[PDB]
């Protein structure tokens, strides 16, 4: 696959420096690499497509190499490059749409679609230009497995998940205790609530707590903690546990004193954070725990008096919430984000050729139940289908 | 052991559905308690019948709905004892009786847990806010005489019962509240009243009470400051007592729908004894 | 430092470019470099680390130089550049990281880590490779004094800051006006409140102001504005300004009229947009003034007048808010942000190791705190660490 | 890139830009009404919000689907977009936010104003359909 | 390391195949590795041990050259070769027992121990000779990036766990109707008991499911799945929920009726076997779904009447089990079984020279509590000293 | 850095530090246990207190080693710089207060500050080898 990366970048040069009066000077050194190309593709006769809808497309090259006396480029010339180039950009453009929708269970990281394997064998070896990209760069430090690190801006790494715990709760839900929240994206937003306001709590105060695994640990996120998480700030009527009924939320929200938030990386505390929002750092972690507290104001104007009763009605119910954002972060393993078209990019050619359901990614490649069940032959795979993504994206977008 | 220590985790998009079954008796049960002067009013008596057979339209099958007939509110008041499921109460208001109409509004919507107080030998206290001492009886005439540290009465004589001071006289129910952490001597007529030292658990919800007559008086809460209003704290506007069964009839679904059979008790006792 | 990045880039060149069976055509230049790299280095004894816990290491430094003769590069060229590059990855990746450690009151931009300032001799001065990415750039800029230029993406210049000014208060706390606002990242959030809904106020209009300083001028910003403040846009309980009660806000959300937004530098009018929502751009700035009005409406249906008495009691709490994004900008000093992972590896380097609180820097290094007094000195030291993250981050991940 | 997409346009050909957060739709915050009278005590309809790359759209209901056939009431929301994306990465949630606490709204004539006092329920078989 | 496996090997080889008598065309080609191996560990010098109470060992070698000019080996061959096979024995003793007892959570794969640090170094890739055996062929395939593979014998897979659920309980204890189940390395043993025989479950018919999640995925697992739990098949007294009293179980074998055993991956269904007994297969799964029924017999001898009435009394307890066993599996990681010895050579390498407890494993290497959380650099740390205790097993038994 | 370096304890005249950032002085007022009636009239044990009783110190930093720059009482630096900048009315720059007034520079005296004062300082210097 490295030769597969080195054809589109090739191609990519060979589409950008090779353009009308530049000097030869300046494009000498892609020349021969172009030359390298054209003859070690020439008399090989590869085949693509085949799975779904997705033709099958034979591709047999013999092309005319690039003169090298020149001392500026000029039309004559250009004509013949792009003449190759359109060629050579539809061959990678379908070689690399075959590997996206091909996909396996046992060793995943080797190449699928035979044209790729081809590509992989031997005689092509020739053609390996540079591994710059980040994903390339990233492939080959795996391959020959050091340490490395994918660098993502607002990483969804949470599946989507909105969901509640009732710590306290009786068939008519008039008085409840317990933490809704919502994990998407990159955000989470978990908020408390007491309908007696910690009336009956010791010392008034009342804890919240809720962890959130993540799949992959990330590294060095760039994490922002504000409090007042705000989807949970409004009136709704939520399903009970079990669709039984239906019960009222109606929040009135404090701050939440004494929040701490801790990092963990297998148990032990990597990171805590008390009482600090803003922008904060997780140098390394596996698992949130963000900790708050609800306290019943110990002085109240009349207003909020009248709000919190000593007795049973409740017709208002305290609340006190958190917002986490993973702004930006760096994970081993390959993840979707806001800023890259990877997985837009591998599912849209999925969708398009209405690609029959494999073995380990989910029917459609849904993310959410991509990243809940993120087992090393899913995690490996999918970071195969990325990659090449990545090498297509360089040409076709 | 109902597991009562581990959060239960729900979802918040999945899904509105359908409650299985619950197998102790084939259904629900409604259950009216109006006083004789409807009966008198409505000079029949197939009417329970008739009742019955107007209920059974509505969708209540016929074993379901049962009456009970109290002489007036105060007679009521003395041990209300709710036999049954979905309680109804049918309250005329009468000038004088706000207070009795709240006592017994505040005794029955609410689930109490009373220990019994031996008045002839100890003096007694009120632990909080939520502690009431409730007498019942043919009449009761709770006269306190608060001590101070010392056990020395203040504003009376422990040994003179007359210097004691009555709280309540001549009630068949008395919700009496005196200030918490003071001790105090009691004083009633043993042999006819009875009474309770009772803390308020929360709300019970087999029982909405119907106030027919006049404007919202009810005021459950001893607190002065809060007056809320339940929405089982009813109120209707009667000329006539057909009328007035006659739309409790027609809106009977909801009626039971703004109520839970769940918090219901074996005993049909208004309170729960712990001796 | 210039000589540090050098040494970066031409390791990650060295490890994207020098791959098997890659023509000497792509790598004769590199090579050149890689051996006056080698010639340069050899001889020498660098000695890193020794401050928290980060260990002290001895680099020595005796390789041979990369073979030449070679028309197409197989693997023995390979593991032989291997052996020394790894080598050579780790002391540019301890030269960073003890680097990153270190700061000095007087003098930030001179280097520290005497590791780095032997490189900084006149010796290493043929190393001088390249200076290509933006923070070697903005580094060699100031060298040569001259405008710098960061571009950021959701540049977080804004200090935490949450908090409220009341105009009309009473010990009771039922009658009120005012502001809050919440500043954080790049977000400002301003809402205005009045109890009465304007009653008495001059036409029935109150004029809202809330003014914000920038530490740095941003320059060429492009910035979202809306209204309706979504954070103080639901029921609340606040903490008085001293702490002794706590009032209700009960907020009904009207529009927000006649907005006025004016962008400035050093006190004049740069920029100014009056109703104008949506995208917006500062050309250059270092204040905001949001100006909005409250404008009681006449006509009104029964459920509004209901809202809004004339009478003492004010149930319901009229309010307006804007809230404004800074979506991207350039500043000439060095910020965080949401993309860029610099203040996290600068952080993560400080905690893995437990370096002492250093002089100039506030304690844990809190972005909160280090941009609210972001004196000279601290701009310098904080310069400075951040290009060596962005040195670092080219090779460890 | 850009020079890229400006050579392939000059010479015809297939191209793109990719863009993080695009704000591809113009500001527009609005609603339509298919249940209204004067007095504004009963209405239905949806509010909105384009801005940006959000599209935060929220129906309401005053009777909570009282008389609605089967006490559902159906929304729909159509917005077309000035000029086609492609291979998007889209976030779909819940809770559209900004319609979710009280508001005193100018009618679409402006004479009056409407009280609007959301209970956020929970939206049942969304769809979203992308048409070109 | 493939220099110590190889150093460990051609020692074994020397010590099976230089014995007396033997042609000389038998140890041709061994002589030829020992003698190069001795030149290429001639020369140098290596420090062992220095944590716990390891003691410190040096080893310096200066050996000379195995001789080659004989026809068949004789004893003064033999006892010279031994000479210098003893030293180099005790010496690779020493550099595993040092290597097993170090651990590093950050970066567990690269070697600890620099004495064989010092041996991956460049002087030492002569020694390399194969890599036959079954751990360190799998060290290589998992060296480059490759599908490994490792066949397990009961495989110590599941963390013991004993203990049970009560869907139905009172405080006294009975009416009781639930689950138990002990899971104990290769035994899964769950018994689900109603104490009222499913009288008013829905069709006199009580379901029972017992999920178990394998922390790693096995593979082509031959499993054993018989009815008739022998652990919960005879009365007990069971402690509480919460130990304040204790309860009578007093059993009654049924024979679970339609049982359904699941094997699942990545939460879809892998294998599915319905009222199937004897010995089956998972081709490959995560997690393990045991679902069973206690039916109420319809008709019933007087006596089995007698047994279960419908008064309260439930004198006996009717229960329905499965026993389920793993014959043999394959694992990508690498875990303890009851045929290979490493685990327990490791365990008794530290208990023996008494380590402190290190950062990433366990106190005593606790494999319960090893397994139960079994993280990556876990996993790392794991295989790479598992690796190194075959190296030793080699040579010292 | 709030580590005791030196303590005199009772000891007037002159005394020595070798590196200080901080001075504590701490003393006590011991109201006289005999007194002659001249002092007993003057300290009554009653309200009104007429003369009220006092303890000082008094300490000169006679002459000091600083790693950075100050101004002194035997070198004229300062002066020079300041009047320079009066005699042309240079306008009042972004780091140094209006008219440098010493007691505002130095309440606070922020690296940058130092950096700038050191460098007119040796200007001055330099110019006050020729030109006094
Ligand atoms: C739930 O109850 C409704 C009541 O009309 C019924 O139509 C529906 O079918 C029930 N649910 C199911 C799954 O049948
Ligand atoms: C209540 O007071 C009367 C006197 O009026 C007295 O005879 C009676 O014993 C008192 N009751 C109790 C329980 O002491
Ligand atoms: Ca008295
Ligand atoms: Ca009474
Ligand atoms: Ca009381
Ligand atoms: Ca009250």
């Amino acid at each position: 696959m490295e030769v597969l990366y080195s054809l589109s970048k090739t191609l990519k040069d060979a589409r950008d420096k090779i353009v009308e009066g530049t000097l030869y000077s300046n494009v000498s050194d892609l020349i021969q690499q172009f030359n390298q190309m054209i003859v070690t593709m020439n008399g090989n006769d590869f085949q693509t497509g085949g799975i779904g809808n997705l033709p099958i497309r034979n591709w047999t090259f013999d092309f005319g190499l690039l003169g090298t006396t020149l001392l500026n480029l000029d039309a004559n010339y250009v004509e013949t490059a792009r003449t190759t180039i359109e060629y050579f950009i539809d061959f990678i453009d379908n070689v690399c749409m075959d590997e996206m929708v091909r996909e396996s269970q046992r060793n995943g990281v080797a190449p699928q679609s035979e044209a790729l394997r081809k590509l992989a064998g031997i005689k092509f070896k020739r053609i390996n230009f540079n591994n710059s990209s980040e994903y390339i760069e990233n492939w080959n430090l795996q391959n020959r497995r050091q340490r490395t690190g994918f660098v993502f801006h607002k990483p969804n790494i949470f599946p989507y998940s909105a969901s509640f715990t009732l710590n306290r709760s009786q068939p008519m839900h008039d008085n409840l205790m317990g933490t809704m929240w919502l994990n998407a994206g990159s955000e989470i937003q978990v908020a408390g609530f007491d309908y007696s306001c910690a009336l009956n709590a010791p010392a008034n105060i009342q804890q919240f707590e809720h962890i959130v695994q993540l799949r992959r640990a990330l590294t060095t996120a760039t994490i922002t903690l504000l409090p007042d998480a705000e989807r949970f700030s409004f009136p709704r009527v939520i399903n009970s546990a079990d669709g039984a009924t239906t019960w009222f939320f109606n929040p009135i929200i404090l701050r939440p004193n004494n929040v701490e938030v801790e990092f963990l990386l297998n148990g032990q505390i990597i990171n805590t954070y008390q009482a600090r929002f803003g922008t904060i750092v997780a140098r390394n972690f596996d698992t949130i725990r963000l900790s708050f507290q609800l306290m019943r104001p110990p002085n109240m104007t009349p207003a909020v008096n009248a709000l919190f009763p000593q007795a049973q009605p409740f017709q208002h119910h305290a609340t006190v919430g958190l917002t986490l954002r993973i702004e930006s972060a760096v994970c081993e393993s390959v993840l979707a984000d806001a800023n890259e078209t990877l997985l837009a990019n591998v599912t849209a050619v999925r969708q398009e050729y209405a690609i029959p359901v494999g073995p380990v990614f989910p029917p459609g490649m849904n993310w959410t139940e991509l990243i809940t069940n993120y087992s090393p032959s899913r995690e490996d795979n999918l970071q195969r289908v990325f990659t090449v993504a990545s090498i297509r994206s360089m040409l076709i977008k | 052991n109902y597991g009562l220590n581990i959060p239960i985790t729900g979802s918040m998009d999945t899904v509105y559905s359908n409650s299985t079954r619950e197998e102790v008796f084939l259904t629900s049960t409604l259950c009216l308690y109006y006083p004789t002067e409807a009966s008198t009013q409505i000079s029949d008596g197939e009417w329970k019948d008739s009742l019955s057979q107007m209920f059974l339209i509505k969708g209540w099958p016929t074993g379901s709905v049962y009456f009970k007939e109290y002489s007036n509110i105060v007679d009521f008041s003395v041990d209300p004892q709710l036999y049954c499921d979905y309680n109804l109460v049918l309250m005329k208001y009468d000038q004088s009786l706000e207070l009795d109409m709240s006592e017994l509004a505040d005794l029955i919507l609410n689930e109490w847990l009373c220990n019994p107080m031996d008045i002839t030998l100890y003096y007694y206290q009120q632990s909080g806010e939520s502690n009431k001492w409730i007498s019942m009886g043919s009449s009761c005439t709770v006269k306190v005489c608060p001590l101070n540290t010392q056990t020395l009465g203040i504003g009376c004589q422990t040994t003179n019962v007359d210097s004691f001071e009555t709280v309540a006289e001549n009630e068949k129910l008395a919700i009496v509240d005196v200030v918490d952490g003071i001790n105090h001597k009691i004083n009633l007529t043993t042999t006819t009243c009875t009474i309770r030292n009772c803390k308020k658990l929360g709300p019970r919800e087999n029982v909405a009470v119907i106030q027919v007559g006049g404007a919202n008086i009810l005021d459950i809460t001893a607190d002065p400051t809060t007056n809320p209003q339940i929405e089982r704290m009813m109120r209707v506007n009667w000329k006539r007592w057909w009328q007035v069964f006659y739309t409790i009839v027609d809106y009977i679904n909801q009626i039971v729908q703004v109520m839970s059979k769940r918090s219901r008790s074996l005993n049909s006792a208004a309170f729960y004894y712990r001796v």
